[PDB]
């Protein structure tokens, strides 16, 4: 009994390739469009809920998560790999941060914390790497706006805008004829719309995209008054409705 | 803990992965020990595909063990570091308890023991080195040159070398080395050693290197024009 | 046999306008005999000044974590720790000493390089933060400390004028401590300049 | 250490 | 690959059985048990002439009424003799006595077969394991990495060991005398040796109940050996 | 074949290949027998030499004063396992003032040797046990093999050539069965049963090993002169 | 190719062993559905009892994981129970730890979670179930959640599972389509069963003994399996339809 | 506070002659003010012609003849049935005893 | 059992390699070139991004360049998440020191150290190396000025100018032709750029491909100063060179 | 291929084929059987006679756990006492928090989980036994049989070894032939006939006959063997019918 897997899994190739993270980049590659665009006053970060069954209801299996009140995240790839990823990113935000500083991590830590679990999963004895690549948008005081994506070997990259998997090639392509360094969040959240057609068979509309936004502080989302200095959640999840809204002025 | 029995016995009755350290050895720069009536001299070739080297800085291939004792080695640089450092250790230990710095022999038996003990322990590969253990007991004059290897055995010899083209200098040396008439000085020693390693090395420019140790903790490294001298006057002696 | 008392020394900070100020004594001694005339209470890591009372041992061991752990901050996060950040880091620190603590009195003082704020701080040894407008005291002439700067203290003081106010509350403190004296030490902050002043004292 |  | 524990379908230890090819390619070792004491002599075998012979220690003492030969992959043999040692004293001192042969050896047999996926592989050196205690007289044991030992009157070990156990068969009777015995150890690892035996490249030693176990010098050996020519060359 | 790599993989017809290897080590030991009346039990087992300047390898071995066993096979897997029988006797008296049951006895080398057989890294024992004692309800022998079956038997044999000696102890059942309070004859039923596995050999002084349990008397081991009675 | 043996990527980024555990998942060859009332969610699943001697009514893939929550099994059964088991032990000591009954959604995530986990750790297999967790939340009403040997979970309107899932899996859409609602508008959830019941009908082609199903209800505060007389009543009320 | 000690009272004497030796103790057993029993016997013979009693605290002194009679049967065991001298029992009686130095057996034991 | 599945990480060949060592360095020779070059009052770092996309965010990047302390830096070539893995090993491993010791962890100290760690992957614990190759520049009062590198044998030397990952063949040759001791940084920054301009891979070398580091006494008296250089101050160099 | 050669591997139709290897081992032993009765549950198995020198009646294989479960087993031997001892371990520690002796099923599902968990993994191999076993608790009788697998269920009959097809079509007559419920007394001897009738698939040895029982009435809910007078009248009844 007990785990006698103390070996690595990954190994060195006579090439120099690492076999199982390039097939885990080949399962992200296989997985569903995802992307992401940096804004001078936010980031946007979006992908297809390409549902299992229409019976299913798609609501209940969110692609895009809440990290931190101001950091989100999205992928491409092995959805129950990213399920547990999320869970554990959220937790390292408060163990190795937030209860030694008693404030959120900036997005390169967290995403930099990320990263870190990701490589165990390469080197650690009787595991393979994770199947997914991350988006992780995000907002700290001092860094403002960023955007990085996490690959399967820990690498992480910040980007001005990017895409990944199926049509990512297409895609970003796309994304370097719009992307401007002068993009409105508006324009960023319109562009990110029209990028995501392109990689869409079926319906396109609200209940079939998953879209949200790194933006302003949201009072109203806060739950509570009377501490003046906490502003609330700049991490907000796009309803149905508000994709809908801009769908007709496409 | 990782477990997996890398070194076992094949059909034959060899150990593989023992023998297979051997030719690491084999590989590794050569280096030659060479005992007078009254020093130990330790040379080591250094392969020379490498210019843009920094020599100040660059780890020496002879290490002091303690102020008495030096370690030289052919094979993996990389295994030889753990070796001296369990073995520097050790000689701080024996002090400590002991009140008497560490003899040749002890210090050797010590360090073959490690190597040894690395031939039959799980999730672990025998040390890629052998070396060359040299210098004087606390209180003694007589000399002491002693070899290890991956194996774990170990032995005194009047002379010996190891690393590549070994062969080719052991030759001279059993030839050229007179158990009766140890080289009686360290001027006549240090020669010998020089000469046994132009048999294999090149040039003699930066390519040999020489530690001397004599008596009472009084070890001293040769630097380059020292040692040039050497060279110069043996190919002077050769023209006949 | 009260390990908050046997090397002896205090620690006071205050604000001022656009200012801070945070000084100590400079006494070390084993409980009557003095020992040491120039053991200093306060330390920085860049822009953030801590001061740290009680057992000697602890001060200097403390100050030699932070500056660890102030260091890898900066390394990873490539900017210096702030004062409100640092406030948060020393709680945890103590707080994961518990049930074996160290027996300090840490004070935290500087100006917030963003928003400009003067920020002070003191802590309990295990960790509980003392934020105030005003002052923080602590050490053996805490008491005393307490009383100078209840009445000497009044808010917006210029720099020069929050000097002699700070350095009037500790040198009237520890005038009235056994343990605390022998030299003292005054940091003015300001924004970016930091003056250092040795002030004059009784030796007794 | 102080109470509440 | 396949299990370090693995049994071939014979019904054995692949391990062990390759350990013994080890023992084969080892050094000659030979002792000889007789009523006045037990001889143990071996092989040196210096791999090149600059080595210094005297330095090859392939005979070794356990406690002062036991000493022990090796043969194989003799480095191995360093934690056993260590073991032997520790358990001789930790007798003495548990018990005031000196501690019996035959419990020695199965002491150190016990070591052999705690080998696993512990150690990683069996010994691969054999040992002759000599002594005296007051119960069993003298007594020569050959302890096997299997873990099997076996008390012998003599046994030889090594690559000359077929060749010099078959002349063992012929030579020993219940009463050889010590010096005898000396001889024909000389005798035999001259037969078997590659290289011309002398003083250097052999070592004997014994072990008697009146002076325990000694080792012999190179002078006192060499006279053993020119003593051995002229018993030869005299018929 | 493919299947013989280890212990905890079965063949493809249910077949376990390394226990039947660990078998096959018990087959090559020398013979040696079990026989029991109803107020004693006998063990005779012929010991094995090296070469003619060799000992002659012991293969009985006291437990408890009430029992022990005899070996075929290898002998430091007998020396495991007769030593947990020494501690599981001891531990019966020490804590309960019981001798422990043959029986008992039996079923915990069972157990002992089963779990060897389904863990990965271990192996099973490679030898086989003949253990005889007399106990609060009689004499007992039992045979144990390092498949972890055990079994109660009037009579049995194990090693090379151990089915001369188990065919001849099946006809003689009906008389060997009822020698009571005769010691002496028991053992020479005994001797004769290890008589039918011999070739080109026969029983010699220190060659015969012969062991005894019962009513009133303590296991005790016969070797050398005091086995010379019976040749 | 030791990349199908255990858990690691092949070369298409694939994982045979979690795709040979789905083909497990049918080894039994039952079908299973589930639907959503107003105030009820229903399961049901056929019941084979091949052997004339095994006592039947021992014979389930349907489990009582909490008061409030069942769970039906497509898969081999000593998996199944194991699952059981340990979504029990869940299931109560979330109770006990944070003081109210772990939702239906949790459970199934967390299930889920410990399933991720043998896809990606190579000592475990994954296990060749796929289960079906229903109950009615207190806060999101009725509710059906899946779990895979993948990790996979997600909510459904309705969902069935077995070799001809599809079939049934069409015949609800198609449903679903006319009706234009989430669910089964129906008050009591007796009417529910029956709809569920006569669905599986229609999409199999098969008629059903009381013998032949096996029934599970969830209403608010309790989950319950059926009798073979409560099914036996109501295959009478669809007869007389 | 529980005490894990108590005294049983009684008296042992050992005298040794020239070729023979004797081992005597009283057999009343008692706590306080109590008897226990009028015989308990406290000397025993632990094989190998060896007679030992430990007096004191009798369940330290029963715990330890216990140990040292298990001792003889293992010296058998492991050393080919040879007979325990005794000041080799001695000895190893003094590792039984010493072993529990931190926890004593409250007992004076004579053989 | 599971040894079945085990690849046996840390062996020799019949020759007396490391498997997974000679392929952990096949696997760094395809990696960005990285240089270090060792001047008399400085040090540089010069390294080439594996190959950019227009779109990624430049000016908050580090692929290549890493601070250890304040007067000791690495540059990278390999696998960037295994690096990070042992950049804060070096990191704590620096504090370390200094808490202990009260002063500023010699640069070999903390070398070796790192090239120790490395070392044990390749003789215990059947794990894969990491696919990293160091060049560290740092300073300390000992040695002064000092570049070595480390690769994943754990085996680590000094030079006066060093390059690694694509292409050392060639940039080797290039530092031997124009190295020269008593050169200064500036002459140095040049070298660096130059070499890295003719062993590139890509068209040509452009500010957004690159990043650039030195490590100087040029503050302000007998201490020292790491400089990493900004998007902008590369593009100036590179014009200031006129390589663009 | 080479799916067959590592426990817990899923084969790409989706089984075990080292459980399936372990069923082989378990077919190719001795014949075991268990029947339900109105009150109660009965044991019996046949135990080949190797030879004149086993002592009879002395090499029970049936095995109690607690003082009221009974459990016999076919094929390996020592793989069947293994999982009674943990059988009883698992009994006594739910009868030392619980108080009550452990009912039926939960102790059906604590073999069948323990069995189960060593299909889980590549570095134990699974039980090459397949376990007969029940008795009476407050809820009445159960008989359940439980497979290599860890597969079990709750049966009115059950057989295994290598006459289990003779066995099961001999119970399956039973079921059929007494729908009301069968006495426990009737059951432990139509228990000795079907032992008899599957010794048919078995029948160079002859065979030693082994039963036990627990009824509430006629063994008062406890575990007990079947000896002396009751035996032999059971094997009297056996013996008729073959002839
Ligand atoms: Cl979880
Ligand atoms: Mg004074």
């Amino acid at each position: 009994m007990t785990d006698r897997y103390s070996f690595s899994l990954t190994t060195f190739s006579p090439s120099g390739k690492l076999g199982q993270i390039d097939y885990a980049l080949t399962a992200v590659k296989q997985g569903v469009t995802s992307l992401g665009i940096k804004a001078t006053n936010g980031v946007v970060i979006a992908t297809e809920k390409k549902s299992s069954s229409p019976l299913a209801m798609s609501e209940t299996l969110s692609k895009v998560s809440l990290l931190t009140p101001d950091i989100g995240a999205v992928y491409s790839g092995m959805g129950p790999d990213y399920r547990v990823l999320v869970d554990k990113s959220r937790k390292v935000a408060h163990t190795s941060y937030k209860r030694i500083y008693g404030e959120y991590p900036p997005t390169k830590l967290l995403v930099s914390e990320v990263a870190k679990i990701m490589q165990e999963a390469t080197q650690s004895g009787g595991v393979r790497p994770f199947g997914v690549s991350l988006l992780i948008a995000g907002h700290d005081e001092f860094n403002g706006f960023s955007l990085y994506q996490v690959d399967p070997s820990g690498s992480y990259f910040p980007w001005k805008a990017t895409a990944i998997g199926k049509g990512s090639v297409a895609a970003k392509t796309f994304l370097e004829k719009r992307w401007n360094d002068e993009l409105e969040l508006e324009d960023a959240i319109h562009i990110a719309l029209l990028t995501l057609k392109e990689s869409v068979e079926g319906e396109f509309n609200g209940d079939t995209i998953e879209l949200a936004i790194i933006g302003d502080e949201n009072p109203d989302l806060l739950g509570y008054t009377g501490i003046p200095t906490d502003k609330g959640p700049r991490f907000r999840k796009l309803t149905s409705q508000e994709i809908n809204d801009r769908l007709e002025a496409l | 803990g990782y477990d997996r029995a890398l070194s076992i016995f094949s059909p034959d009755g060899h150990i593989f992965q023992v023998e297979y350290a051997l030719e690491a050895v084999k590989r590794g720069t050569c280096a030659v020990g060479v005992k007078g009536k009254n020093c130990v001299v330790l040379g080591c070739e250094r392969r020379s595909t490498l210019k843009l080297q920094d020599t100040r800085i660059t780890p020496s291939k002879v290490s002091k063990i303690d102020s008495h004792v030096v370690l030289s080695f052919s094979g993996l640089n990389a295994d030889s570091r753990i070796l001296i450092e369990k073995a520097r250790v050790e000689a701080q230990s024996h002090r400590l308890t002991l009140e008497d710095p560490v003899t040749v022999e002890y210090l050797t038996r010590y360090v073959a023991g490690v190597q040894q003990r690395y031939t039959q322990s799980g999730g672990v590969r025998p040390f890629g080195v052998s070396t060359l253990i040299a210098g004087f007991d606390p209180r003694d004059d007589e000399p002491k040159l002693y070899q290890t290897e991956p194996s774990g055995i170990y032995s005194s010899w009047s002379a010996q070398t190891i690393g590549r083209n070994s062969k080719t200098v052991r030759e001279f040396l059993e030839k050229n080395y007179d158990r009766k008439e140890p080289p009686a000085t360290v001027e006549e020693c240090v020669k010998l050693t020089v000469r046994s390693l132009l048999e294999v090395v090149q040039t003699g420019a930066k390519n040999i290197e020489i530690t001397v140790v004599k008596p009472d903790s009084d070890i001293v490294a040769l630097s380059s024009e020292e040692i040039n001298q050497y060279v110069t006057q043996i190919e002077q002696e050769k023209q006949e | 046999s009260d390990p908050s008392s046997i090397n002896g020394g205090i620690v006071v900070a205050m604000t001022g306008k656009d200012c801070v100020a945070i000084a100590c004594d400079l006494r070390l001694g084993s409980q009557s005999l003095g020992v040491s005339n120039k053991f200093e209470k306060i330390f920085h890591y860049g822009h953030v000044f801590l001061g740290i009372t009680g057992l000697a041992t602890d001060v200097t061991t403390l100050n030699e974590m932070f500056r660890y752990k102030t260091n890898l901050y900066k390394l990873k996060e490539e900017r210096a720790i702030e004062p409100e950040t640092f406030t948060q880091l020393v709680s945890s620190s103590l707080y994961e000493r518990r049930f074996g603590p160290y027996f300090v009195g840490p004070v935290v003082a500087g100006i917030n390089s963003k928003s400009g704020k003067p920020f002070i701080a003191g802590f309990d040894l295990i960790g509980c933060i003392d934020e105030a407008k005003d002052f923080i005291v602590s050490g053996t002439a805490s008491d005393q400390l307490f009383g100078m700067c209840e009445s000497l203290y009044e808010p917006n003081l210029e720099p020069e004028d929050l000097f002699e106010t700070i350095s009037q509350a500790l040198l009237n403190a520890a005038d009235r401590d056994a343990l605390s004296g022998w030299g003292a030490v005054v940091y003015i902050i300001k924004k970016d300049e930091v003056v250092k002043r040795y002030l004059k004292m009784r030796q007794d | 250490a102080p109470a509440x | 690959d396949r299990g370090v524990s693995t049994f071939s379908p014979e019904g054995r230890l692949f391990q062990v059985e390759y350990s013994l090819e080890a023992i084969k390619l080892g050094s000659t070792a030979i002792g000889i048990a007789t009523k006045e004491g037990v001889v143990l002599g071996v092989e040196k075998r210096a791999t090149s002439p600059l080595l210094e012979s005297d330095s090859i220690e392939k005979i070794v003492e356990i406690d002062r009424h036991i000493g022990c030969a090796m043969s194989g992959l003799t480095a191995d043999a360093r934690s056993m003799i260590e073991h032997a040692r520790t358990a001789a004293v930790t007798h003495n001192l548990y018990y005031d006595e000196d501690i019996n042969v035959e419990s020695l050896t199965q002491s150190v047999c016990d070591l052999a077969l705690r080998f696993g996926e512990l150690m990683s592989r069996p010994f691969g050196v054999a040992l002759l394991i000599a002594g005296h205690d007051a119960d069993d007289g003298y007594q020569l044991f050959h302890a096997e990495p299997s873990g099997t030992f076996y008390r012998y009157n003599a046994k030889a070990i090594g690559s000359g060991s077929e060749g010099a156990q078959a002349e063992l068969l012929n030579e020993w009777h219940s009463s050889l005398t010590l010096k005898e015995a000396e001889l024909l150890v000389l005798k035999i690892l001259k037969q078997v040796m590659e290289e011309k035996l002398d003083e250097n490249n052999a070592q004997l030693s014994c072990i008697t109940k009146q002076d325990g176990f000694k080792i012999y010098d190179n002078e006192k050996t060499a006279e053993l050996i020119k003593e051995l020519k002229e018993k030869e060359a005299a018929e | 074949n493919n299947y013989d790599g280890d212990t905890v993989t079965f063949s493809p017809t249910g077949r376990l290949f390394q226990v039947e290897y660990a078998l096959e080590a018990i087959k090559q030991g020398s013979v040696t027998v079990g026989l029991r009346s109803n107020t004693h039990a006998v063990l005779v087992a012929l010991k094995r030499n090296a070469d003619e300047l060799s000992s002659y390898q012991k293969k009985i071995i006291k437990c408890d004063e009430h029992m022990g066993l005899s070996l075929a096979g290898l002998a430091p897997d007998a020396r495991v396992l007769s030593n947990y029988l020494r501690q599981q006797c001891n531990y019966s008296s020490l804590v309960f003032n019981r001798k422990l049951a043959v029986e008992r006895a039996g079923h915990l080398l069972c157990d002992k040797a089963q779990k060897n057989t389904q863990s990965y890294g271990g192996r099973p024992y490679g030898v086989g046990l003949l253990i005889i004692g007399y106990d609060k309800s009689g004499a007992h022998l039992l045979e144990f093999q390092p498949s972890g079956n055990v079994t109660e038997l009037y009579g049995t044999a194990i090693g090379a050539r151990s089915q001369g000696a188990k065919t001849y102890l099946e006809r003689t059942l009906d008389t060997f069965i009822k020698i009571d309070g005769n010691p002496d004859e028991l053992i020479k039923a005994g001797v004769e049963a290890i008589s039918q596995s011999l070739r080109d050999e026969s029983l010699t002084v220190d060659n015969l090993s012969i062991a005894i349990v019962g009513k009133d008397t303590p296991f005790t081991i016969y070797d050398g002169e005091a086995v010379a009675k019976y040749i | 190719g030791y990349d199908r043996h255990i858990t690691i990527f092949s070369p298409e980024g694939r994982l045979y062993q979690v795709e040979y555990a789905f083909k497990a998942t049918n080894q039994t060859n039952i079908n299973s559905l589930a639907v959503r009332g107003k105030d009820c969610t229903v399961v049901i699943s056929q019941k084979k009892v091949p052997d004339k001697l095994l006592d039947p009514t021992t014979v389930s893939y349907i489990f009582c994981i909490s008061r409030t929550i069942g769970m039906v099994v497509n898969g081999p059964i000593p998996d199944a129970r194991n699952a059981a088991l340990r979504a029990k032990a869940e299931a109560a000591e979330f109770r006990y730890k944070y003081g109210y009954d772990m939702p239906c959604d949790v459970l199934a995530k967390r299930m889920a979670n410990l399933s991720q986990i043998y896809t990606q750790r190579a000592y475990m297999r994954p296990l060749g179930v796929i289960l079906t967790f229903v109950s009615v939340d207190e806060e999101l009403g009725p509710s059906i959640y899946k779990t895979d040997p993948a990790g996979y979970y997600v909510g459904y309107k309705a969902t069935a599972t077995g070799p001809k899932q599809q079939e049934i899996t069409t015949n609800l859409e198609n449903h679903f389509k006319k009706s234009k609602i989430d669910h089964i508008n129906e008050e009591s959830w007796e009417k529910v069963v029956e709809f569920a019941i006569t669905h599986m009908i229609d999409a199999l082609g098969t008629e059903f003994s009381k013998n032949d199903l096996e029934v599970g209800v969830a209403t608010k505060d309790k989950f319950f399996t059926l009798s073979a007389e409560n099914i036996e009543e109501r295959l009478v009320a669809i007869a007389e339809q | 506070q529980f005490n894990p000690y108590g005294d049983n009272g009684g008296t042992i004497l050992g005298i040794a002659g020239e070729d023979f030796a004797v081992l005597a103790g009283d057999t009343r057993n008692i706590t306080d003010y109590s008897i226990n029993s009028r015989y308990e016997p406290k000397v025993f013979d632990c094989g190998d012609n060896i007679v030992m009693s430990a007096n004191g605290f009798a369940a330290d002194g029963d715990a330890l003849v216990k140990r040292f009679k298990n001792s003889v049967k293992w010296y058998h065991f492991d050393h080919n049935d040879k007979k325990l001298s005794i000041n080799s029992a001695a000895r190893n009686i003094q590792h039984l005893l010493y072993g529990k130095r931190f926890f004593p057996y409250y007992v004076h034991t004579i053989i | 059992g599971s040894r079945r599945y085990d690849s046996r990480t840390t062996i020799f060949s019949p020759e007396g390699r490391l498997y997974q060592v000679e392929y952990a360095l096949e696997s760094i020779s395809h990696a960005g070139t990285a240089i270090g070059i060792m001047a008399s009052d400085g040090i540089v770092l010069a390294a080439e991004r594996k190959v950019t996309s227009t779109l990624l965010e430049q000016d908050t990047s580090t692929e290549k360049l890493y601070k250890l302390n304040d007067k000791i830096a690495v540059a990278v070539a390999g696998l960037t998440a295994d690096a990070e893995i042992l950049i804060n090993t070096a990191r704590i491993h620096a504090q370390n020191y200094l808490k202990t010791y009260n002063e500023d962890i010699p640069v070999e100290i903390l070398v070796r150290r790192l090239s120790d760690i490395k070392q044990g992957y390749t003789q215990h614990g059947g794990l894969r190396p990491f696919g990293v190759s160091f060049i560290y520049a740092g300073y300390d009062d000992r040695y002064g000025y000092q570049l070595y590198t480390s690769n994943p044998s754990g085996n680590y030397t000094g030079w006066k100018a060093i390059s690694v990952g694509a292409n050392t063949s060639a940039a080797q040759t290039l530092l031997q032709m124009d190295y020269k001791d008593d050169m200064k940084v500036d002459d140095a920054i040049e070298l660096a750029l130059k070499t890295l301009s003719k062993t590139t891979d890509s068209s040509a070398l452009t500010y957004d491909r690159l990043e650039f580091a030195t490590i100087r006494k040029g503050a302000n008296d007998g201490e020292v100063y790491q400089k990493i250089f900004k998007p902008q101050e590369i593009k100036d160099i590179l014009v200031k060179t006129g390589i663009t | 291929t080479g799916y067959d050669l590592s426990n817990s591997v899923f084969s790409p139709d989706g089984r075990n084929f080292q459980v399936e290897y372990a069923v082989k081992a378990v077919e190719n032993g001795t014949t075991s059987i268990g029947i339900k009765c109105n009150d109660g549950v009965v044991f019996a198995v046949e135990k080949l006679i190797t030879s004149k020198l086993l002592v009879p009646q002395k090499n029970v294989k049936i095995q109690v756990v607690d003082r009221h479960i009974g459990c016999v087993y076919s094929g390996l031997i020592p793989d069947g006492r293994h999982l009674v001892n943990r059988g009883r371990e698992e009994a006594a520690s739910f009868k030392k928090l619980y108080k009550t002796p452990i009912p039926i099923p939960a102790f059906a599902d604590r073999l069948g989980q323990y069995v189960q968990a060593h299909t889980l993994y590549n570095s134990v191999r699974p039980f090459g036994v397949s376990t007969i076993f029940g008795g009476v608790d407050k809820n009445g009788a159960h008989l359940y049989m439980l497979e290599p697998s860890g597969s079990y269920w709750g049966y009115k009959g059950a057989a295994t070894g290598k006459g289990r097809q003779s066995a099961k079509a001999e119970l399956e007559k039973l079921v059929d032939h007494h729908p009301e419920g069968l006495s426990a007394r009737e059951a432990v001897k139509q228990a000795a006939k079907i032992i008899y009738l599957a010794h048919e698939d078995n029948k160079e040895k002859d065979f030693e006959l082994e039963i036990s029982w627990c009824s509430l009435s006629e063994t008062n809910g406890l575990h007990k063997f079947v000896k002396g007078d009751l035996l032999q009248e059971a094997i009297d009844f056996a013996q008729k019918e073959i002839n």
